[PDB]
């Protein structure tokens, strides 16, 4: 979800942007300014929550030796889904 | 038999060795006589150059007196005597059988400091 | 003076009656590795890292609770208390989550300090780890207890420095949790310092939460200004930017401590 | 211990001690200690008037022959009031063996040039002038050899900074190339990586 | 391809003369060639 | 007689090349660097420590990245005892302040007093 | 265990003498080289047609930086300073915060490439095959500072050259 | 005509690279070793390796020694067709040049097959090597080494009994064996003046003491001897790697040490201790006892060497780098004199002289 | 408090060094402007001499003043034989470092640092 | 490898030697690019029991320098190995 400034000046996935007054802006005059237009925190938002029906889920990231450390994530909050601190794919346990 | 060449560059062949080294031999301890009795650098060398005086006078060959006083070829035998010999004479003058001169300080040569 | 006769490694210490074994490894210049022991904390002996053989005796003894007797030579480098030290670290690393990455304590843990000094370099462990709920006990103190070691030193800070008496251990077994049991808010005045002497990244500070990482902190020794204590504090900084503050070592002022408002 | 740990070698240290007792008890005039290390390696510390006895000792005498200088090089210690700490590494070919002959200077004491005894010297001590300020006397023509030509300092001493005190850039007004104080877009970040878990037992200190 | 060449001559790729809006009839390029056949132009793969 | 006697106060300024600026202004500090409370190691608090005080950090105009203009910024200088680092500064003409080691005093600990009969340092828990 | 390169005597007959002299007279030796030269004439040289042909590389080749990205779009990189930590120009510049979901992430990821040794410790450092040093080395540029990497270059970097990175480290994962 | 005197200044290339290895930690300071003598990396890294092992008491399995003797006699391959085609193009044979280096394109493919990089490897680490062979790697040395010795029998044609050639090289440069050894000389250097002197022979490293090769000795102490030494050691290099891809053994490339080598990554993502060891080796490293080792090799310019001095920290103290080319260009202005200008750059070329060793 | 000398017993034949430097510099100073092909008067650079000199004025150690000596001769050499270039000899003239703030109100108004 | 048997001669003749024999030249005769996946084998040191490492700790048997001779008979004067042996002349390729 990449937005504009009043600047014309694309913010970035941080949240980057040059203000009004601030002359580095002239960096980007006659040319462009690289943004990536993935944002993780929207495509990680976009996954669904999986349901599992163990009270301890494991996570790798997937591709095994591929993704990530593997992490045991509790899932006793059904206030809350359990996430991934590596890879952000969240669980909820079915019960 | 009059070997060819040493196979040392610059290292020339020697024709008489046996009676060289004798010469070598008898310089060095005529030298390392000056040295007081005392010192383990007159001891340890009257004792290499005695036994190296021995195996040259024990030996009529010149390969077997290579291959039992175990220094290459004779000719850098001779070499070593005669660096022996101006080590001797250099001995002399430095005189390092006398004790130290100084002690280091005190954390001089502690590692890791 | 009543000073008795120890030996440590062999080497001879005269020490005060009462004294144990840690400080008298600890008067030679010997740092025995410990996780619940804290020397301004009571002593709990419930981590069993300090495990030290004295000769003579077939048992060892936990070095941060046993009173030394006269004459005990007390072996830090023999072979049973290394592998005692291996032993534990294998059961601490255990149920341990794999969350060095993303740890804030990485770089300054003590857990992967004296697992690289003290340890085995490798895993037995071919089962399933644990995984605990993670509490809310403030806007101060992030809680990712799936870290916690159980060395109850959050307690024993609660309940003899900050006067709290609110943490604690519930369950029993490997579901023994540390927390409140309940949704309540650890907040003292000094609340704060559980970050410092949690050896582990179960507890952590939240505003300190990702944005540094110990080595690349230049430290900075300086003085408090928020009360008329002038307690003194390390500024640790990255690339010209405060990044947090901790407490110095003080003993007449702030003894290892600091208040919430100067961290 | 078999498959990770290096294999010891007992008789070249057992050789190497028996070789360094007679080295100290031939020259006890300078030799100040005589140690092996566990990888066995043998080191002659010797006091820095004795540069030229002891090395033409060990190049010329007929159970030493270390006829080659390999290395020389110095070490700073501040920590040290004699900060300098230069290392002559000697290989005989005749034994197949080396030896390592360790003395000491501070900023301003002058240490003899062994290019009376190796000429292989001439610019390693030369390079310790460059690097260390270390004056040699007696050099033959001493001067730098790795440095630019208008340097100031000695770089390889701990109490220099990594980055100089100048730095250089062409400048178009003077047509020139021009030295300007250092500074630096992005500074060399610090790392402070020491574990204050004490490794290794075997060198622990005493205490005050 | 052609795998009696010599290995390095054995695969090779003509640019095409327009891509992304530029002209490249002469002004070929080496970065021209998209990642999935940039393993098999340079040999990192044996399969297209 | 090979040997001179010099009584003037040991000072290699005008040797080690170091410019004037870095010399008289700058206020060397030595100290045992104070013991990281995130740990409870104390290896790190055994050697001397001479730093210096830091001078500006600014941002990158085109990166935001840490300029400086300061070379002894990173120079950290370690020690075995206080009074080679005194004379390692006097030595370089470096104004300095020396901090005391300070040490842990050793306490009192005993685990029975957690079980006191009529003391205040029973633990209410375990 | 040795040989002496250089220690023969050439013999002293008529025919050998009368042959060194025909080869000095009538230049032997050069009329060999000549062949030797005009043998390499007639064969097809090693020269490939770049750019229409590359020369060949290997999945573990050390080019070009890029950010890797999970097959869901979340980037891997969870800001752990390990490859800034091991990297040996220090040319990588990180700097983190939680973002709005408090995720742990990069507010900067920089890696100039001016000071980069293209030595890939940080791609082996990486715990989560984050950063890695992909197959472009056609990176030229007409600017100093175009080579000075932020995040979003290197993320972009990572999407243009992921479907070649994943099979790159799908080639050579399990030599790791 | 003659030189009296020559006085080489250097500096050039000096890059305080031992300045820069005390700030860095242990595995931070091995691709500096590869940037020193930029014709033989993987020795100069084996050089280094050796010394950090020999402070660290811990040795590398026997595959890790089988790969770095493969890949520093290839080294040496490389080295050496360097060395005699830049000596043969400053005096004016410019052919076999392209003829050699087609050769060393492909060995650059083996280092870029085995590391990613086709010079600067950092592949030989302390505690073995980075990582293992890729299959097939084998065969194709294999199907160089086979091949190599025509393409040395070739540049031998284009050399040896040239007369263009010998009249360059056989009376000039001349080192007696007593000045050599004076002089700090080392390799070639040595050998060529007749001295029978070859590190790995004498003090025999990794596995050096199981392969079977020739050290070919010079007897006139030349430029033309030299030349001759090294087209015989390129000759006794592919001896060894045909040994060494006969009997290279299965196993590890790493010691199993954890504490010293990283994991593997896929236990990395398992297991807790090696999410340990591999954050504490890639931020801190590993701690080195306190010691100071001299660790020399034979590397193909002659005694590589490192005096290396740890104060038990994860950074080196000290590192100092004993190179060849510093020794033997500091005995250029002995070996020059009485000789011409144009013999002074046949000189230059005989010493093997690459300024990044000289000037670090 | 008895160290070894470098090459003066006392300060005196160590002042005599001093003069002997500064006389070899005087002499050398137009020879410098001339092959260098400067565009300094040849009086700015006996004055820039002078300055080098004067700036050392305050040790009382001979053997600093000695390996000053040492230092000076070997600029000396370097100058003398054409090792220096010209970049090297303006290097004691800071022409492109701009004049810094002296006083204190200056310094405080363009930065931090006394 | 394409050469004609006319060209391929007069090569062959103008080196003196076989040079189709031995190509520089690479061909169908190397490694595939694609390969099977490998299984590298493990250390000694990954072994579920008698693996404490406290008994294969190579780090912690360093031990400091043997301090021989410090400053606080009729007995034989060593070297610091025994001679060098003198070398073999190659049975393989002596060149005499
Ligand atoms: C001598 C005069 C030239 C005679 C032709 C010639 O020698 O052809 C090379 C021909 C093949 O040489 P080769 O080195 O074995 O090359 C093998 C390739 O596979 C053969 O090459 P290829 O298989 O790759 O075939 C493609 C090649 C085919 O090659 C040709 O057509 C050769 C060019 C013929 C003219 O065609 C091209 O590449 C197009 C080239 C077009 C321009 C050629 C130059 C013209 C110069 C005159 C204007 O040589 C011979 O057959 C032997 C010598 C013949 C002497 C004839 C009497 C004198
Ligand atoms: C073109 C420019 C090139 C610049 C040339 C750079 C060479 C500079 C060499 C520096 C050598 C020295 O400064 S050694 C001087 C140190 N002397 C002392 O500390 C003792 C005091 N000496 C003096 O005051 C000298 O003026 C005298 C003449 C020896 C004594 O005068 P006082 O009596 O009244
Ligand atoms: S607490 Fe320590 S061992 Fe556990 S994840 Fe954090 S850094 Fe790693
Ligand atoms: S959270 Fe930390 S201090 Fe509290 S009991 Fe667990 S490991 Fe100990
Ligand atoms: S390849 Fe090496 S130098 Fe480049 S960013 Fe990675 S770790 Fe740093
Ligand atoms: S790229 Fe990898 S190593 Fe670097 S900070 Fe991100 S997760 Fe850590
Ligand atoms: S320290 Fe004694 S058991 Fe925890
Ligand atoms: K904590
Ligand atoms: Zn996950």
């Amino acid at each position: 979800g990449v937005r504009t400034s009043p600047t014309g000046e694309k913010v970035t996935h941080t949240g980057q942007v040059y203000d009004d007054e601030d002359y580095r802006r002239v960096r980007f005059v006659g040319r462009q300014k690289e943004v990536n237009e993935n944002f993780a925190i929207d495509l990680i938002a976009e996954q669904p929550v999986s349901q599992v029906g163990s009270r301890v889920i494991s996570c790798d990231g997937g591709g095994g030796a591929l993704g990530h450390p593997r992490v045991y994530i509790n899932l006793d909050k059904e206030t809350k889904t359990g996430t991934c601190g590596y890879c952000g794919l969240q669980f909820r346990q079915q019960h | 038999l009059l070997k060819k060449t040493t196979g040392l560059v610059g290292l020339a062949v020697c024709e008489t060795p046996h009676e060289r080294l004798k010469i070598l031999y008898t310089k060095i301890l005529d030298v390392l006589g000056h040295i007081p009795k005392n010192a383990a650098y007159r001891k340890y060398t009257e004792q290499i150059t005695n036994e190296k005086l021995s195996i040259v006078k024990a030996e009529p060959d010149v390969k077997k007196l290579e291959e039992q006083l175990q220094g290459g070829q004779i000719e850098e035998v001779i070499l070593q005597a005669e660096n022996e010999l101006s080590l001797a004479r250099k001995m002399i003058q430095w005189k390092p059988w006398e004790p130290l001169v100084e002690e280091p300080p005190a954390s001089q040569w502690k590692w890791p400091i | 003076s009543n000073l008795i006769e120890v030996f440590v490694d062999g080497q001879s210490v005269m020490v005060e009656p009462g004294t144990t074994v840690l400080q008298a490894c600890e008067k030679v210049g010997m740092q025995i590795p410990r996780f619940c022991y804290h020397e301004r904390l009571s002593v709990a002996g419930n981590c069993r890292m300090c495990l030290v053989e004295i000769e003579k005796a077939p048992k060892v003894v936990a070095a941060c609770a046993m009173p030394v007797m006269k004459g005990w030579n007390i072996l830090t480098n023999s072979e049973k208390t290394k592998k005692a030290r291996e032993g534990v670290m294998e059961f601490l690393l255990a149920n341990h989550p794999l969350d060095c990455p993303i740890c804030d304590q990485g770089g300054e843990c003590d857990l992967q300090d004296q697992s690289m000094m003290f340890g085995s370099d490798r895993s037995r462990f071919l089962e399933g780890k644990r995984a605990v709920e993670d509490k809310n006990i403030g806007p101060l103190v992030k809680t990712i207890m799936t870290r916690c070691i159980q060395c109850t030193r959050c307690i024993r800070f609660a309940s003899e420095i900050a006067g709290v008496d609110d943490l604690g251990t519930t369950g029993r077994g490997n579901d023994m949790q540390v927390g409140t049991y309940i949704e309540k808010m650890f907040m003292s005045e000094l609340s704060g310092n559980i970050i410092d002497i949690c050896p582990v990244g179960a507890l952590t500070s939240k505003p300190y939460a990702f944005t540094a990482r110990p080595w690349e902190t230049r430290k900075t020794e300086s003085i408090d200004v928020m009360d008329a204590v002038g307690s003194n504090i390390v500024v640790s900084t990255r690339t010209g930017e405060v990044m947090r503050i901790l407490p110095r070592m003080h003993e007449d002022i702030n003894e290892e401590w600091i208040s919430d408002k100067t961290r | 211990t078999r498959p990770t740990v290096r294999p010891r070698n007992d008789v070249a240290h057992k050789q190497l001690s028996a070789f360094g007792e007679y080295v100290a008890e031939i020259l006890p005039k300078y030799v100040q200690q005589v140690q092996v290390s566990c990888f066995s390696e043998l080191e002659i510390c010797i006091h820095p008037d004795g540069v030229i006895p002891v090395l033409t000792f060990l190049r010329d005498h007929s159970n030493a022959q270390f006829k080659s200088l390999a290395d020389l090089t110095a070490v700073d210690i501040p920590t040290r009031q004699n900060r300098f700490e230069i290392v002559y590494n000697l290989l005989s070919l005749r034994f197949n063996s080396r030896i390592r002959v360790k003395t000491y200077t501070d900023e301003l004491t002058p240490v003899e040039s062994s290019v009376s005894v190796y000429k292989a010297a001439n610019w390693y001590e030369r390079e310790i002038w460059d690097m260390f300020g270390v004056f040699f006397a007696n050099h033959p023509d001493l001067r730098r050899i790795l440095t630019d030509y208008g340097f100031e300092g000695h770089p390889f001493r701990k109490d220099f900074p990594l980055s100089g005190y100048v730095e250089l850039r062409y400048d178009d007004e003077v047509k020139r190339v021009v030295a300007e104080p250092v500074e630096l877009a992005q500074e060399f970040r610090k790392f402070d990586l020491n574990s204050p878990w004490e490794a290794f037992p075997a060198y622990r200190q005493p205490p005050e | 391809e052609d795998n009696k060449q010599f290995f390095g001559r054995h695969r090779w790729v003509i640019y095409t003369t327009e891509m992304n809006g530029k002209n490249t009839f002469w002004d070929v390029d080496g970065s021209m060639v998209p990642p999935e056949w940039h393993r098999w132009l340079h040999c990192m793969t044996d399969d297209p | 007689t090979q040997l001179i006697t010099v009584d003037e106060k040991l000072d290699i300024t005008t040797l080690t090349g170091v410019p004037e600026e870095h010399i008289k202004t700058r206020k060397a500090r030595i100290f045992v660097p104070a013991r990281n409370n995130m740990q409870s190691g104390v290896n790190n608090t055994k050697k001397w420590k001479m730093e210096f005080d830091t001078r500006e950090r600014w941002e990158n105009p085109l990166m935001g990245w840490a300029s400086t203009a300061d070379p002894l910024s990173n120079l950290v200088l370690t020690f075995s005892t206080k009074e080679d680092a005194i004379a390692f500064a006097e030595k370089n003409g470096w104004s300095y302040d020396v901090e005391e080691r300070k040490v842990p005093k050793p306490k009192s600990k005993s685990y029975g007093a957690n079980f006191s009969w009529n003391k205040r340092t029973r633990v209410s828990t375990k | 265990t040795y040989k002496y390169v250089n220690l023969r005597e050439p013999s002293m007959d008529m025919k050998s003498v009368t042959d060194r002299a025909a080869q000095t007279l009538l230049w032997t030796e050069l009329i060999r080289g000549l062949g030797m030269t005009l043998s390499y004439l007639f064969r097809e040289p090693a020269t490939i047609n770049y750019p229409f042909e590359k020369g060949p590389l290997s999945p573990r080749f050390r080019g070009e930086h890029a950010l890797r990205r999970y097959p869901s779009g979340e980037e891997r990189c969870i800001a752990c300073k390990l490859c800034e930590a091991v990297c040996p120009a220090q040319a990588i510049t990180i700097e983190a915060e939680p973002r709005a979901d408090g995720s742990r992430r990069t507010t900067r990821y920089d890696i100039d490439m001016t000071k980069c040794i293209y030595c890939g410790f940080c791609q082996e450092a990486c715990p989560v095959d984050a950063i890695v040093e992909g197959p472009n080395f056609e990176f030229s540029t007409e600017t100093h500072e175009e080579l000075l990497y932020n995040k979003e270059k290197l993320l972009n970097n990572g999407d243009k050259w992921e479907a070649e990175i994943a099979a790159n480290i799908q080639a050579d994962y399990l030599y790791r | 005509e003659m030189v009296r005197k020559c006085d080489p200044h250097i500096g050039l290339l000096h890059r305080g690279t031992e300045k820069l290895i005390e700030y860095k930690t242990y595995l931070q300071a091995l691709p500096y070793f590869d940037r020193l003598d930029y014709v033989s990396m993987m020795c100069n890294e084996q050089a280094y390796s050796l010394a950090v092992e020999k402070l660290l008491n811990i040795q590398p399995p026997p595959r890790a020694q089988w790969i770095r003797v493969l890949f520093g006699e290839i080294t040496r391959l490389l080295n050496h067709i360097m060395a005699v085609t830049t000596h043969a193009l400053d005096i004016g044979a410019m052919t076999p040049f392209f003829w050699m280096f087609e050769e060393r394109e492909k060995m650059f493919e083996f280092y870029e097959r085995v590391s990613g990089a086709r010079m600067h490897a950092a592949y030989v680490r302390p505690g073995g090597v980075h990582q293992d062979l890729p299959l097939g790697l084998m065969d194709d040395i294999y199907e160089f080494s086979k091949n190599f010795s025509l393409r040395i029998d070739e540049l031998e044609e284009m050399l040896t009994n040239n007369r263009i050639w010998r009249n360059r090289t056989v009376d000039i440069g001349v080192v007696t064996a007593e000045d050599a050894l004076n002089y700090g000389f080392s390799g070639v250097m040595l050998r060529g003046s007749g001295i029978q002197w070859d590190l790995r022979k004498t003090q025999p490293y990794d596995v050096y003491d199981q392969v079977e090769f020739d050290v070919p000795i010079g007897s006139r102490g030349d430029c033309y001897d030299r030349y001759l030494c090294r087209v015989e050691e390129m000759r006794q290099s592919i001896r060894i790697i045909s040994q060494c891809l006969n009997k290279m053994p299965p196993g590890e490339i790493k010691v199993d040490d954890a504490k010293v080598s990283p994991p593997k990554r896929a236990e990395m993502k398992t297991s807790m201790e090696s999410l340990i060891h591999h954050f504490k080796l890639y931020t801190e490293g590993y701690q080195v006892p306190p010691g100071a080792t001299y660790t020399a090799i034979e590397a193909p310019k002659g005694e590589f060497g490192v005096y290396l001095v740890s104060d038990g920290s994860s950074r080196p103290y000290r590192c100092k780098i004993k190179a060849p080319g510093f020794a033997h260009l500091a005995g250029l202005d002995k070996m020059s004199k009485g000789h011409m200008l144009a013999d002074v750059v046949a000189i230059i070329g005989t010493q093997d002289i690459v300024f990044g060793e000289v000037d670090r | 408090t008895s160290v070894k000398p470098i090459f003066s017993r006392d300060m005196n034949e160590a002042k005599r060094r001093v003069r002997e430097l500064y006389r070899a510099w005087y002499r050398e100073v137009p020879n410098t402007v001339h092959l260098f092909q400067l565009d300094i008067s040849v009086k700015q650079g006996r004055d820039k001499v002078r300055e080098m000199f004067k700036k050392n004025a305050h040790v009382t150690d001979p053997r600093v003043v000695d390996l000053l000596v040492i230092k000076g001769k070997m600029e000396l050499e370097e100058t003398i034989n054409v090792w220096k270039q010209r970049t090297h000899v303006m290097r004691f003239f800071h022409e492109t470092e701009a004049p810094r703030p002296k006083d204190f109100l200056s310094k405080f108004y363009v930065g931090h640092d006394p | 490898a394409s050469a004609t048997r006319l060209i391929q001669g007069l090569r062959n003749w103008a080196s003196g030697r076989d040079l189709q024999a031995k190509l520089q030249l690479r061909y169908q005769e190397i490694s595939k690019r694609t390969q099977p996946p490998p299984k590298l084998p493990v250390g000694p040191s990954h072994r579920l029991s008698n693996n404490y490492y406290c008994a294969r700790d190579g780090r912690r048997e360093a031990m400091p320098p043997s301090i021989v001779m410090s400053s606080q008979s009729e007995k034989k004067a060593v070297s610091p190995a025994p001679p060098i042996k003198r070398w073999e002349l190659s049975q393989d390729e002596p060149y005499l």
